[PDB]
């Protein structure tokens, strides 16, 4: 029904905010990997 | 800018020499007049320039000036009653300048430099504008003839005039960054203009002719072609379509045919009416002329110029209508610029990128959100004139795969004088499915059924055709000779149209709607005469048959009580005669 | 009753990618500004090295102005003449013998022309 | 300007083409003179040129030219005919070079033979009816004044002969279209492309008997006279056409007397230059070259004049498909399409109407032009003819013995067609006459199957009989 | 039935004629093409 | 990044550029110009003086002076994960739904490598499409290349997009019971107008298949190079997801027409001597590569299955195109226009129509043991409605004898239920019923192909399913 | 090279009642046969290499379908010798070529059987050598004509297909080997048009 589209929804749009927020924390030593791998 | 010599002419391909820089499909002016070019190929130092004009009397050694801008036209107000050539210049100021020969190298400007026009405007200072937003209006014929930014152009309003009266060149609106808007814009005529995104074709396109309109119909973003041998009656549908669509702007193109036609729609226009607006027809239309005699070159950029117009006036909101007089043209033209350049054809001379060409110009049309927010379609029919009627030919092969409607005429037809002549058996039409709710809001809730109901007949009738060309027609039994006869009553009566008959030239939906509802209620009691043993020949003498083949010369205001008296006599007749 | 998935999958991939394009921002803005750090001196002599190794004939080097006079013992060896243009921040242009081929080493094509590689490890250890 | 300079230096002369070189001051299409040791002067267009070497078509054959001795001179930058109204009953063969033993014309002007292209908007509607006497024309197939209205022929089929009577018969019906006034007659510019000499001496005869000779310009070239004159022939009648009606308020009628001839020349040019081809072999700018020709004729607005062309053509074997008549009819404004079948039967003319067409016939006819019933008795006519035709189909099957009455009586309507509105011989019809005529064939079918008429015209005129107009 | 079939293969023949033509003013092109561009080089 | 600048003619799709050695034959090019716009390009020569560039797009613009070209990658490769799935590309590999770019497990070729022949099996299970033509009388076997024969005006892409989002696989039927074995749809669009692109994205969307789908749609006004890559592309997927994760494939190629349209006109563009009716010579060892590719590999549980969809120029068989797609194919399914204009969706015709591995597919532990012999006496059946009702237009209704009658009310109903099944979702259990329910309107002991023991089994039932209890 | 080649008067019997009696084939001779979809054309192919008096069967495949190829290379090692009782393939030799493979493959694979066949018949056995379909064969043929950029003759197929044809159908015939041994090569080249 209509109630569990948007439950769907909601929980999508949560999980996708909560895989930000904890790759949030890893983005810098992402970036340092980048950085330290293209660079010769 | 880019200056070299004329090496090499033949025909309309001049070499240029010593053009190093100049950039592929630019302008060039060829010789000492000026001629009109396009650079086509670029090979070293020298250059490969097909002159939109005559290229008589050039001698080798003429300067070429490369003007580094590709083909543009001036979109803008001072359009909508003009004829323009090829390369979009006035007609009428050629005539008044050189008399009734057209010469090479006269220049002259798009739009009129001396009108003046009743701007008003419709933005404040410190607005901020995007391409596609509107500047201002100005009446041109009763149309809003929106002012617009053009596509790339970013920034924010500073100063705009008062309202009043001024000319194209007068810059009414100046952005920060001392960017000035005009009252026109110049566009490339092989970019696309852009567009927010694309529309689902929900509304028809109304041709007003009953065949065209009720069993091949064509959407309003649309696209169809009508193919067929020389007589056939390819351009007298077109100016009907022109005369009687239900589309805002009429773009007529003109691409490599007649003269004599050109000036029957410059001489019948302006006496005709618009439908809609009520004033002069010639005040919606637009025409872009490019005769058989003149300049093979001036086909293609006629071709463009005339989809570009449809495109700018689509992004104004308007419905636009751009009929194509002839496509094989273009492609005979390709094919001659293809010859001089000795290039190996793909297909019967023409070069591989002929149907790349095609593709790219039918995908122009379609219903869109301009990116002024507003609603804009624009509606392609596209003529074919095959080598012999050959519907082989590539040029109608191609367009096979890329329209969604596809009208085609036939020999037979055109030679018994029954037009439009539309070959039925060879014609399809993909929006009808798409149409189907419109039609029930806009006809009856039961359209869809009843032209089902028809074109089943008409099945019907040519799979029955083959027995009675093996058999004659009289040895079919009474139901299957009644489904022959009722074939033959359609064709006569309803996809029959008099394109110069002052009432049968236009029918609306509603009148074709009934009559066709009058025709199927016909069949259903002759067919319940013949299952109770009435003859056939008995039911073929009923005058209200008669009735029925007057029907389509009824004017439009008078015919519900026509259609509701033979639909009583029908009923009689049939339960009279049992 | 199948439009979780689609629904899920759009909001994982949402995620993802803003992720992986701040990653891409993060480590685009982090890589300018190399001249203000004191050891870029070092890795535009790399940069010159190896491009001119990549050609097998040097004609010229063209880099930004005040880069000029950090490349002369590469342009003393080989012989090429140092030119200057404030566009190519943060680069070196290799002319070829005949100038028909050229090759550029701007640390943006370095980082555009890697990332394609770079993506399927950077994924797996982001996550 | 009028200094002369020869260009020697011959590389190559093979066909119809020639290569100079160091002629890079020679303008695109320019005319030059080409003179071989023997003193003899030809003739020669510029086709291509080029700083290298320029490319000249010659006009006559190449025979005797010799790469040492050959000398080239130019004429003048633009192909250019001198033009008067002197020039009325005179004689030119395919380069405007008198042959009639008269002096050479003085021109008044010396205009350019490729022409320009007649501004559309300058172009009126061509809306004067002429009456050609030809039943199958006048009522069918009618032909405005201004029309491009070709004749598609066969092999044995007598086209020139119709295209003689329509001359010495056509004009203009000033009372139906309420000018009432005398009328001048026409001025008819003949071009003859590879004729050859029966059909010359057959035109000469009928000119001459008729005394048209003394306001006709005649362009003839030979069936044996080079090729290339073709290219320049119909160019140069079309141009003094054009001088004529639209510097001196002539009415001109301009015969071609074979386009096919003219195709031939364009196709061994276009394969001797390697042009590449469209179908049959033919040049790819066929059809932009026979429009130069034929758009040439039309009305303008503000001039009293006009020009009617009616191209004469052969398809090879009667095959409409042909990229010939193809293209012309594509070109032109419908086609009067002679009948082999009709020929063999001895009807003469033999113009089957079915294939036949004329666009311009709805500006021409109608109430207070010619008459009120001229449009619907051609549609009912045409109707009916093809519902007979159907029927014949179908006895070549079922046999006339299984048809019913109505089949029948259409196919008598058809043969009975076929036998009087047809076929007429050498008379001048009157357009009233064919329309009685065509009415009392259509009185032959019941009153209530004409669909195609209204109601009007149908009591006014239904019910003659053929046996009432002529015993 | 006989008749028919004789003309369908009289029009097969005459399509593929002018077909074999196309191709060998085709190779002609090509061939001319490249002789043009080798000894003008 | 290496730059050869140097171009030194420019000719519509063609460029030349000078001292370019280092570029591989077959390579993709960047050409860029003076404005910064970069065109797409493909090496089509290369020798020791130049190679020969075919341009994508337009050349407006470009000029010997400013342009520049750079290579991106020696030979086409496409970048490939399992999270393809629910995304939209433009035939090349670049996403065109808004999402970002996808992240690629591994980057494969798109001219697949040939499978070998020792290394197939042969095709065993059927998949069920949810039509009861295609599924009942012209079963299509996992494995299999079916092509549709569709016309000008026939509704071929309203048929794809049904069989697309109704297409499945029945492992109950086989006693498997395995639903673990998942299922995806590769949709290769080629030369499509933007009407059909917005269908096939609303079909697409709307019943939820693209969560099991993978979408290729090259526009009509995209680079012809395009057009050809798209099936290359969209194969190489479905070859990396069948023989890499045991998923059973399917893959739908629209339109094949515009592909060999395609494949002409860039085969001309390289001054190429066309074959045989203006066609390239070597079109039927380039539509093999295409075709070819699907199929079962022994040892392994996945399955590429294809079916192209192509229009017959003027409905004729005899065009090159249907020509040599038939003979690289397995059958093939031909729509019919004459069923299409009395109102009958899908309008398959069954007697034109043929699968040369339904045998193997169809029978006992695969769909059921009287499939074949239904099939078969359904055909025939057919074949006498058809004839029959032809016959009674001249000899009258009357006439006929009793059989004959029974013959066409068979047939009418036959036209109305079996064919005309509309925007149903059929198993292939309740397409069996129906064709039950038709054939008992025949009377029994007529229905010769059929065993007697069939018959008692099934015959009898009456029509109910379409009609008074959907 | 053979040292003579000898007339065809001793029959190849295929074990069939039809072709064995009513149209029969020589030892050496050629014959050819037209298979429609289901007329079980592969059926009566496998009962010539099966049942016939032939030593070694030589079985090419030019230009077929992946899946038709794939029933011949699954079914063979199944189907029984009657001469032995062991597997059938223990004397047969089998040259596949899908329509994916290489065309110039494609076009070498009858060459390439053939002679396979006659090396086999120069030990004196009799060899029956069974091109699947000839027709795909002569469209690689045609295909590498037009790669190579000769005349179309007729249909496209080059000028020289029927020399082509005549070559290779010319192998085949009973002769005595360089050896003095005699030997047989049978071929049955099917055609689909
Ligand atoms: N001699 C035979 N005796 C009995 N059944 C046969 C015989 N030949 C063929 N069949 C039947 O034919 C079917 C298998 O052969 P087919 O599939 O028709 O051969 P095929 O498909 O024509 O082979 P191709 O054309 O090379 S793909 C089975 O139903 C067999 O029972
Ligand atoms: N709808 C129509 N109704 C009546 N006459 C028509 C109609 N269409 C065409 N005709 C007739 O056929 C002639 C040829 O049509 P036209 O359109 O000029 O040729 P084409 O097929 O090349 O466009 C017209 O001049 C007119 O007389
Ligand atoms: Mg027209």
């Amino acid at each position: 029904t209509e109630a569990l589209l948007a439950r769907y929804r909601e929980r999508a749009e949560a999980e996708a905010k909560a895989v930000r927020e904890k790759a949030m924390a890893r983005l810098d030593e992402a970036v340092a990997l980048v950085l330290k791998e293209v660079l010769p | 800018m880019i200056q070299g010599v004329i090496q090499k002419i033949a025909g309309p391909a001049v070499i240029a020499k010593g053009m190093l820089g100049a950039r592929m499909y630019d302008i060039c002016k060829v010789g000492e007049e000026g001629l009109v070019g396009e650079i086509i190929r670029l090979d070293g130092d020298t250059a490969f320039v097909q002159v939109y004009e005559d290229t008589s009397g050039l001698k080798v050694g003429e300067p070429v000036v490369s003007t580094g801008l590709p083909l543009a036209v001036e979109l803008g107000p001072g359009m909508l009653n003009g004829i323009y050539d090829g390369i979009q210049r006035p007609l009428e100021r050629i005539r008044e300048k050189t008399g009734i020969y057209i010469t090479r190298g006269v220049v002259v400007h798009a739009l009129d430099r001396e009108k003046k026009w009743a701007w008003t405007p419709m933005v404040k200072p410190g607005d901020e504008v995007r391409g596609g937003m509107v500047l201002g209006t100005v009446p041109e014929f009763g149309f809003t003839h929106k002012i617009l930014v053009p596509p790339d152009v970013r920034g924010r309003v500073k100063e705009v005039k008062p309202a009043g009266e001024y000319t194209v060149e007068e810059p009414v609106v100046v952005l920060e960054d001392g960017t000035e808007l005009k009252m026109y814009h110049t566009w490339p005529v092989r970019r696309a203009r852009p567009v927010q995104r694309k529309l689902d074709p929900n509304t028809p396109f109304l041709t007003g002719m009953r065949i065209l309109d009720v069993l091949f119909p064509v959407a309003m973003g649309g696209t169809a072609a009508i193919p067929g041998p020389f007589g056939a009656g390819k351009s007298v549908t077109q100016q009907s379509l022109a005369k009687w669509s239900n589309a805002d702007v009429v773009v007529y193109v003109g691409c490599g045919e007649r003269g004599n036609e050109m000036t029957d729609v410059l001489v019948e226009f302006p006496e005709l009416t618009d439908p809609k607006t009520g004033g002069p027809l010639m005040h919606r239309t637009v025409l872009i002329a490019n005769t058989s005699n003149m300049p093979v070159a001036a086909r293609e950029a006629s071709i463009y110029v005339g989809v570009t117009i449809a495109e700018y006036f689509r992004d104004q909101g308007f419905s636009v209508a751009l009929m194509a007089d002839s496509t094989s043209r273009w492609a005979e033209a390709l094919r001659e610029i293809s010859s001089r350049l000795e290039e190996m054809p793909a297909e019967e001379g023409y070069p591989p990128y002929l149907a790349a060409r095609l593709a790219a110009f039918y995908e122009r049309a379609g219903k869109v959100i301009t990116l002024g927010g507003e609603e804009g379609a624009v509606t392609i029919v596209g003529a074919v004139s095959p080598p012999g009627g050959d519907m082989s030919e590539p040029v109608t092969q191609s367009t096979l795969r890329i329209v969604g409607a596809f009208w085609r005429l036939d020999a037979s037809l055109a030679f018994r004088r029954h037009f439009p002549a539309i070959n039925w058996n060879g014609s399809y039409s993909l929006f009808t499915s798409a149409l189907d709710p419109w039609y029930r809001e806009n006809v009856a809730e039961d359209y869809p059924e009843l032209r089902d109901a028809i074109s089943e007949l008409l099945q019907r009738e040519a799979g029955l055709q083959e027995i009675v060309q093996l058999v004659g027609p009289d040895a079919l039994q009474d139901a299957e000779r009644l489904v022959i006869e009722v074939g033959r009553i359609i064709r006569e009566d309803f996809l029959q149209q008099n394109a110069y008959h002052e009432v049968d030239a236009y029918c609306s939906m509603k009148k074709a709607y009934g009559i066709m509802k009058m025709i199927l209620a016909f069949y259903k009691e002759a067919e319940a005469a013949i299952k109770r043993g009435v003859s056939i020949d008995e039911i073929l003498q009923l005058p209200v048959l008669e009735r029925i083949g007057r029907a389509r010369y009824v004017s439009e205001e008078e015919f519900p009580a026509y259609f509701e008296e033979a639909m009583k006599e029908i009923q009689g007749a049939f339960k009279a005669l049992a | 009753e199948s439009a979780g998935e689609l629904l899920v999958a759009t909001a994982r991939t949402q995620a993802r990618g803003e992720v992986l394009e701040e990653v891409r921002r993060r480590v685009r803005e982090a890589l300018e500004a190399l001249p203000q750090k004191p050891e870029w001196p070092e890795v535009v002599r790399k940069l010159a090295l190896e491009a001119l190794e990549a050609l097998p004939g040097a004609k010229a080097l063209v880099a930004n102005p005040e880069d000029l006079p950090h490349l002369e013992a590469l342009a003393r060896e080989r012989g090429v003449e140092l030119q200057a243009e404030p566009a190519l921040r943060l680069g070196v242009r290799a002319v070829g013998a005949e100038g028909k081929t050229q090759v550029e080493n701007s640390l943006l094509a370095r980082l555009d022309r890697a990332w394609d590689a770079l993506s399927s490890k950077v994924a797996q250890a982001l996550w | 300007d009028l200094l002369k300079k020869e260009y020697t230096g011959i590389t190559y002369i093979s066909g119809p083409l020639l290569f100079v070189e160091n002629a890079k001051d020679l303008a695109y299409g320019a005319i030059v003179d080409i003179k071989d040791g023997t003193g003899r002067v030809r003739g020669g267009q510029v086709i291509e040129v080029s700083e290298e070497y320029a490319v000249i078509q010659v006009f006559e054959e190449t025979t005797g030219l010799d790469l040492a001795t050959t000398s080239v001179s130019l004429v003048e930058d633009v192909a250019r005919l001198g033009v008067s109204k002197e020039m009325l009953g005179r004689r030119f063969n395919g380069i405007g070079k008198p042959i009639d033993g008269l002096p050479p014309i003085t021109p008044e002007k010396r205009l350019p033979i490729t022409g320009l292209p007649l501004n559309p908007v300058a172009r009126r509607k061509p809306e004067q009816f002429i009456q050609t006497g030809i039943s199958t024309i006048d009522v069918m197939n009618t032909l405005v004044r201004g029309q491009k209205l070709p004749i598609f022929s066969g092999s044995g089929l007598p086209a020139n002969e119709i295209a003689a009577q329509i001359a010495r018969q056509a004009t203009v019906r000033p009372d139906l279209s309420g000018e009432g006034e005398k009328e001048e007659p026409f001025a008819v510019v003949f071009a003859a492309m590879g004729i050859t000499q029966r059909e010359l001496s057959y035109f000469i005869q009928e000119f001459e008997r008729t005394g048209a000779l003394s306001r006709s310009v005649l362009f003839l070239n030979k069936a044996d006279d080079p090729t290339i004159e073709r290219i320049l022939t119909p160019r140069m009648a079309l141009t003094v056409a054009e001088y004529l009606a639209f510097e001196h308020d002539y009415h001109v009628l301009v015969i071609l007397t074979d386009m096919t001839n003219y195709c031939e020349a364009l196709r061994e040019i276009g394969a001797a230059r390697e042009e590449i081809p469209g179908r049959r072999g033919y040049p790819g700018y066929m059809y932009t070259d026979l429009a130069t020709i034929y758009e040439r004729a039309g009305v303008v607005e503000g001039k009293k004049g006009s020009v009617t062309q009616i191209p004469i053509l052969s398809m090879p074997d009667d095959d409409r498909t042909h990229p010939i008549p193809d293209l012309t009819g594509y070109i032109t404004e419908g086609q009067i399409q002679l009948s082999r079948e009709l020929h063999r039967k001895g009807i003469y003319p033999p113009i089957d109407p079915l294939p036949s067409l004329s666009r311009l016939m709805n500006n021409g006819v109608g109430k207070g032009k010619t008459r009120e019933d001229h449009k619907q008795v051609s549609d009912q006519l045409y109707s009916a003819y093809a519902n007979g035709v159907d029927i014949r189909k179908l006895v070549a099957i079922i046999g006339e013995d299984a048809l019913t009455e109505n089949d029948r009586r259409y196919l008598q309507f058809a043969d009975a067609f076929e036998r009087f509105f047809i076929n007429q011989g050498q008379q001048n019809r009157s357009i009233e006459e064919s329309l009685q005529i065509a009415w009392a064939l259509l009185s032959m079918l019941p009153q209530g199957e004409l669909k195609r008429i209204s109601k009007d015209h149908i009591g006014k005129y239904y019910g003659q009989k053929l046996e009432e107009i002529w015993g | 039935i006989p008749g028919i079939r004789a003309q369908i293969r009289f029009i097969q023949q005459v399509l593929e004629q002018r077909e074999r033509e196309d191709t060998f003013r085709l190779k002609r092109i090509k061939g001319k093409i490249e002789a043009r561009e080798a000894e003008e080089e």
